[PDB]
């Protein structure tokens, strides 16, 4: 897939 | 493709006006064409879940027919090779997708804790064959089981790793003060005797041959932090490359220009500079 | 390989030949 | 340094947050960035290191031909599982998960084996006032440097 | 939900986007364009 | 207190393989650079992607299209961006490719158009054929020809 | 421009000069059409509309999808400069200035407090060897915060809590252009609303269809 | 000493336009029998950090009469 | 012209030979 | 029960907008309808040129043979009260520095101060050109020495090339180039703008031939 750093993922 | 066209100009823009929703969201008068649509919007939805379903159940069977020193050295291990792998303070997630629609949190990924704080050292270098070590062993005077269950449990992990790469999404984190640290140390710390010397020793050494490479390898090393410097020419269409190993060390890889290449150039961090020709080359052309 | 359209078009093409 | 924004300065932060999305009638913040900071914190080139390098490889090449001949046959007819993530620095691979995420394709270059390559590897003054008034140059329209002008007059010539 | 005391104040277009000049430059600038109403 | 020795020799060892390792990588690189300019004069890889033949013009919408639609995976580039073109597989079972020079790309798509490309793209080619030896071609070359039909 | 290169634009009938005694029906429309009675206007795919038009070619470019500059003239579409020979710098500087470097790959990755205070103030500070002022770093933050608005309502406004209609209408309000374009904001409310529920719906007779067709085979 | 020009050799385009903004945001409408709003904190600061809180020094009336 | 009289009385003495 | 709550605010004060907006559309229709009749239309755009990023479908509004621009509506009766409650602190900061006689003297201080460091900066910047013999300055700061109000008068050449500005308080005739302003503000107003701040701002002007 696809790197999906925290502010993508978290908030 | 007499017909296409009317289609698209008075059956699909009407459609949407019957598929207007001023009258849908009135139950009272929903016509029989509306319904239909309804049971046809239904008989989808249970064709592809049902589709679906089946897809991602039947290569699970398949591999269940296909199936049917302590952990703690192995977690310890694990992290020395992670450690050994990427640097300090950059920790990255393995959130594993669920067939369901939810991503599931593993908590035992080595990409995460590892970070988190005359036999040992030989048996340590994985990189090298058994039948080596065992040769150099005897040149020492020093367990095949030992061994022997050594692979087949990095056989297993390999196996299970493997396997959890199939359908995951992944997530980074750097590490700030770190970072920043690091930034400090390397962008403005990078104090290497070679200052100047690349566009100069190739005004002199032109009469070398240098051979040609592509675009999108020359990408796929530049990024690999394989490269020490990337030269431009004066009229921005050619670019001789300088790295650090092989043979020949510079090549020519002619060029696109798009924004993404220097965008490369720079996120790689290799030594940037141009070639600057004098004011008669272009008038002697 | 600038070729010369009538009306003074000037057309830039591909390589050679 | 107008080719690659960033510097490896004000403007950096300028376009960052002024351009992205009619007047917009606001130039003070680029000088306020600009003069509101305040600095507080051998020209002769050496090949000596370039030409011991390629001594270097050179020397090696002999060896490591000989190793890789003696292995590898050409015949006629674990760590980040993310390529980018290797051996680059922390500096380095900080913007590049930035760069993963938009752009997913590193283009992989690794298959050879085409119809083209059927080979395989094998592991082991009085006018003169109004002539100074009359002249209608207030439509410029130009949109480099005086040495420019001097080689394109030779061109000319 | 902790800025959310402003911004239901702030959700009013953009407000603090176009405040840069006082009432009296512009009426200046106002009077100083074309007359043509 | 010898086995440091061993990992020494080990390192060394790696060394030499992963320096071998990488060669071999460029070996394969250039050779097979070679190999493909030594076939591409022969005419034996005729009619494949690596020489196709020439079509029917396309426009800009066209091309927008089938890069909605995925079809574009190789392009042929040159002359910054006012000549360019593309290469199409089709289905004649026969698999042929076929290139079309585009028309007027006007000014300012490509940064969206790099945007679908280079996540499409596998293998770029750039030309790169200067001016004036062409230029010296054409006045040696008129003159050479008129003075054959004289 | 006018069809933004895609060249599919929409078409609509604007005003329809009906006959006395006859009803605005839509085959009295297609027959004005064919004797072009109404007034036939060209609306851009740009607009996004509830009802898609029938997209048909952009008159303005023939369907190419670009505009010739009509402000050359024939008369002087030639120069004089042998400009052309010497590749010159100024014309590869002026093709690679409309390349914008585009920087999306980190005005998304922007969206946390510890980047962008490393991407604001760190990385200058550091780099350029000087020190802000307070001011300078206030109004740094301060603009900060304010362009943060739009993301926090867009991540809010995706949580699909009850009533986000509001929050949508916020969005639609705050900024025109951008929620022009944002594909979470739904065109028509009760479209997607009663779709929700007879998906609801659906999976439950998905679920009665998957739990009867297992009890046949016994 | 001080002119100016009535029809200036600048841009067409962007007069009209901020002619036109003007008149959709400030228009002529003013009013008296209006109670003053509070700002919030955020615009309070922001004001603070523009300086144009200042009071007028610069009119001698009183302020700069005495200094 | 307050800030005219103001900086009149506190002129200033910067060299920048360039 | 607080998002719904703050949504349900979102809503009554949008209602609350709505209704602002819909009574001062009525009242413009009543102030208005002793001109002409009302000609609602959405005018396709006749230039067909516009790549310089500005909206489309302008909207053109007749009441009779007349010109007439549409308003915002809640938006200027928030800007009422806000410059309201400006002038309203400003006279009460003026009387209380009336009052008291330490605060107000601390605060010409301050004023002295900060232009003090104002022109320190903007004289920063500047140099001696031998070559022609004369005074330049960086344009950069040009706008900034403008934001503090420090141009004493502009003297412009025609073709808007190049601008000689005077410094408040100083003899010189600063010597900066425009093309250089252009190629530095063109997204951000350039000389458009900047002579239109010269020109809001009351700054004395004039143009000369040279
Ligand atoms: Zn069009």
């Amino acid at each position: 897939x696809x790197v999906y750093v925290l502010v993508i993922k978290v908030k | 493709h007499h017909e296409l066209t009317r289609f698209k100009n008075e059956t699909v823009p009407s459609f949407i006006d019957w598929n207007k929703w001023e009258h849908w969201k009135d139950i009272r008068n929903w016509d029989g064409k509306r319904v239909a649509a309804l049971f046809i919007y239904a008989f989808a939805l249970l064709l592809s879940c049902q589709r679906v379903y089946v897809a991602i159940q039947a290569p699970r069977v398949e591999r269940e027919r296909r199936e049917l020193p302590s952990p703690g050295n192995i977690e310890k291990f694990k992290r020395n090779m992670w450690r050994k792998a990427t640097p300090k303070g950059l920790k990255l997630k393995r959130f594993i997708e669920a067939p369901d629609g939810t991503l599931v949190h593993d908590s035992s990924y080595v990409g995460e804790n590892a970070w988190d704080d005359l036999k040992k050292i030989i048996g340590r270098n994985a990189r090298i064959q058994t039948e080596a070590k065992k040769k150099l062993s005897q040149d020492l005077g020093v367990w095949r089981e030992r061994l022997a269950t050594w692979k087949e449990m990095l056989e297993r992990e390999k196996l299970s790793e493997q396997l959890n790469s199939s359908a995951a999404k992944y997530v980074v984190e750097f590490d700030m003060k770190e970072v920043e640290k690091s930034l400090r140390e390397d962008v403005i710390g990078r104090t290497s005797e070679t200052e100047g010397t690349r566009a100069l020793w190739i005004s002199k050494r032109w009469w070398r041959y240098r051979p040609k490479l592509p675009y999108t390898y020359f990408l796929q090393k530049l990024d690999s932090s394989e490269v020490a410097a990337v030269v431009f020419t004066e009229d921005l269409k050619r670019l001789y490359v300088t790295m650090k190993e092989g043979f020949p060390l510079e090549y020519i890889v002619d060029i696109p220009l798009d924004p993404y290449l220097f965008e490369t150039i720079c996120n790689a961090g290799v030594e940037v500079d141009l070639l600057q020709k004098r004011q008669i080359h272009y008038f002697m052309k | 390989l600038t070729v010369l359209i009538k009306r003074g078009i000037l057309i830039l093409i591909h390589k050679k030949a | 340094k107008g080719l690659l924004p960033i510097p490896m300065i004000n403007r950096l932060i300028v376009s960052l947050l002024y351009l992205t999305k009619i007047r917009s009638f606001f130039s003070d913040r680029w000088s306020e960035l600009h003069l509101g900071s305040n600095p507080t914190e051998e020209q002769d080139v050496s090949f000596v290191p370039s030409r011991r390098s390629e001594n270097k490889e050179i020397v090696n090449i002999f060896k490591i031909i000989t190793y890789l001949q003696n292995t590898v046959s050409i015949h006629p007819i674990w760590l980040n599982p993310v390529k980018p993530f290797q051996r680059s620095s922390l500096i380095s691979s900080f913007s590049k998960a930035n760069r993963l995420r938009f752009l997913n394709n590193p283009h992989h270059f690794c298959f050879y084996c085409n119809k083209r390559f059927p080979f395989y590897v094998e592991k082991a003054l009085i006018s003169e006032i109004s002539s100074k008034s009359l002249h209608n140059l207030l439509l410029s329209e130009e949109m480099r440097s005086p040495n420019v002008r001097e080689v394109l007059y030779s061109i000319l010539f | 939900x902790x800025v959310x005391x402003x911004l239901l104040n702030x959700v009013f277009x953009x407000x603090x986007l176009x405040h840069g000049r006082x009432x009296q430059x512009x009426x200046x600038l106002y009077n100083l364009m074309x007359x043509f109403x | 207190k010898l086995r440091e020795t061993e990992r020494e020799r080990l390192s060394n060892m790696e060394e030499l393989e992963r320096k071998a390792n990488v060669q071999l990588e460029r070996q394969l690189v250039m050779a097979s650079d070679w190999s493909r300019t030594l076939l591409t004069m022969r005419g034996k890889l005729k009619g494949t992607e690596w020489d196709p033949e020439t079509s029917h013009r396309i426009n800009f919408s066209d091309f927008m299209k089938l890069l909605d639609s995925n079809s574009v995976q190789y392009m042929e580039y040159s002359n910054y961006g006012q000549t360019i073109s593309v290469i199409l597989p089709y289905y004649k079972k026969e698999i042929i490719f076929r290139r079309h020079i585009v028309d007027r790309m006007p000014i300012d798509g490509w940064n969206d158009v790099w945007k679908k490309l280079h996540q499409q793209i596998v293998n770029v080619e750039v030309f790169n054929v200067d001016v004036v030896p062409a230029e010296v071609y054409t006045t040696v070359a008129t003159f050479v020809v008129w003075s054959m039909r004289l | 421009t006018m069809c933004k290169g895609t060249g599919s634009v929409h078409y609509q009938i604007k005003d329809y000069n009906l006959r006395s005694g006859e009803k605005p029906t839509a085959d009295c429309v297609a027959d004005a059409i064919v004797e072009n009675r109404a007034e036939l206007v060209h609306l851009p795919s740009s607009f996004n509309h509830s009802a898609p038009l029938p997209s048909k070619d952009c008159p303005t470019c023939d369907g190419t999808g670009a505009m010739s500059c009509t402000e050359c003239k024939n008369k002087l579409q030639v120069r004089i400069s042998a400009d052309d020979i010497m590749e010159p710098p100024w014309k590869a500087y002026n093709v690679l200035k409309k390349m914008d470097y585009p920087y999306e790959h980190i005005v998304h990755s922007m969206k946390d407090p510890s980047i962008a205070n490393f991407w604001l103030i760190t990385l200058p500070q550091i780099v350029g060897g000087f020190d802000y002022d307070e001011d300078v770093k206030k109004k740094i933050w301060w603009q900060y915060e304010e362009s943060m608005r739009y993301d926090q309502l867009r991540d809010l406004v995706a949580k699909r809590n009850p009533g986000w209609e509001y929050l949508q209408d916020a969005l639609v309000s705050i900024d025109p252009v951008r929620a022009r374009e944002d594909p979470v904001i739904v065109k028509n409310v009760p479209y997607y609303k009663a779709k929700k529920s007879l998906e609801a719906e659906s999976q439950k007779k998905a679920q009665k269809g998957s739990r009867q067709r297992k009890w046949w085979f016994f | 000493e001080i002119h100016l020009k009535i029809v200036p050799p600048l841009d067409k385009v962007f007069l009209r336009w901020l002619a036109r903004d003007l008149q959709r945001v400030h228009g002529f409408k003013p009013k008296n029998n209006t109670r003053a709003i509070t700002p919030p904190d955020s615009y309070i600061e922001f004001m603070r950090l523009n300086g144009s809180l200042d009071v007028d020094l610069d009119d001698p009336d009183l302020a700069h009469l005495f200094k | 012209x307050f800030l005219n009289n103001l900086l009149k009385v506190m002129v200033x003495f910067l060299x920048x030979x360039x | 029960r607080d998002s719904v709550d703050f949504s349900l605010r979102i809503k009554k004060r949008l209602e609350e907008s709505k209704k602002l907006q819909r009574d001062l559309q009525n009242r413009i229709r009543k102030r208005m309808k002793k001109f002409g009749e009302e000609k609602l239309f959405v005018q396709k755009t006749p230039e067909g040129e516009a790549v310089k990023g500005f909206p489309e479908a302008e909207v053109k509004w007749m009441f009779g043979e007349k010109e007439v621009v549409v308003p915002k509506a809640i938006q200027l009766h928030l800007r009422h009260g806000w410059k309201k409650w400006q002038e309203e602190a400003k006279a009460d900061l003026k009387q209380k520095l009336l009052e008291d006689v330490d605060f107000g003297k601390q605060y010409i201080a301050q004023r002295q101060e900060q232009v003090l460091l104002d022109r320190d900066r903007v004289v920063s910047k500047t140099w001696y050109n031998e070559d022609k013999s004369r005074w330049e300055m960086d344009p950069m700061a040009v706008p900034y020495a403008v934001s503090r109000k420090l141009i004493d008068s502009a003297r412009i050449r025609h073709d808007y090339a190049v601008m000689y500005v005077a410094l408040k308080g100083d003899d010189k005739e600063f010597y900066v180039d425009i093309k250089e302003y252009e190629m530095l503000f063109e997204k951000f107003g350039g000389f458009d703008a900047l002579y239109l701040k010269m020109l809001a701002c009351g700054i004395p002007t004039s143009v000369h031939l040279m």
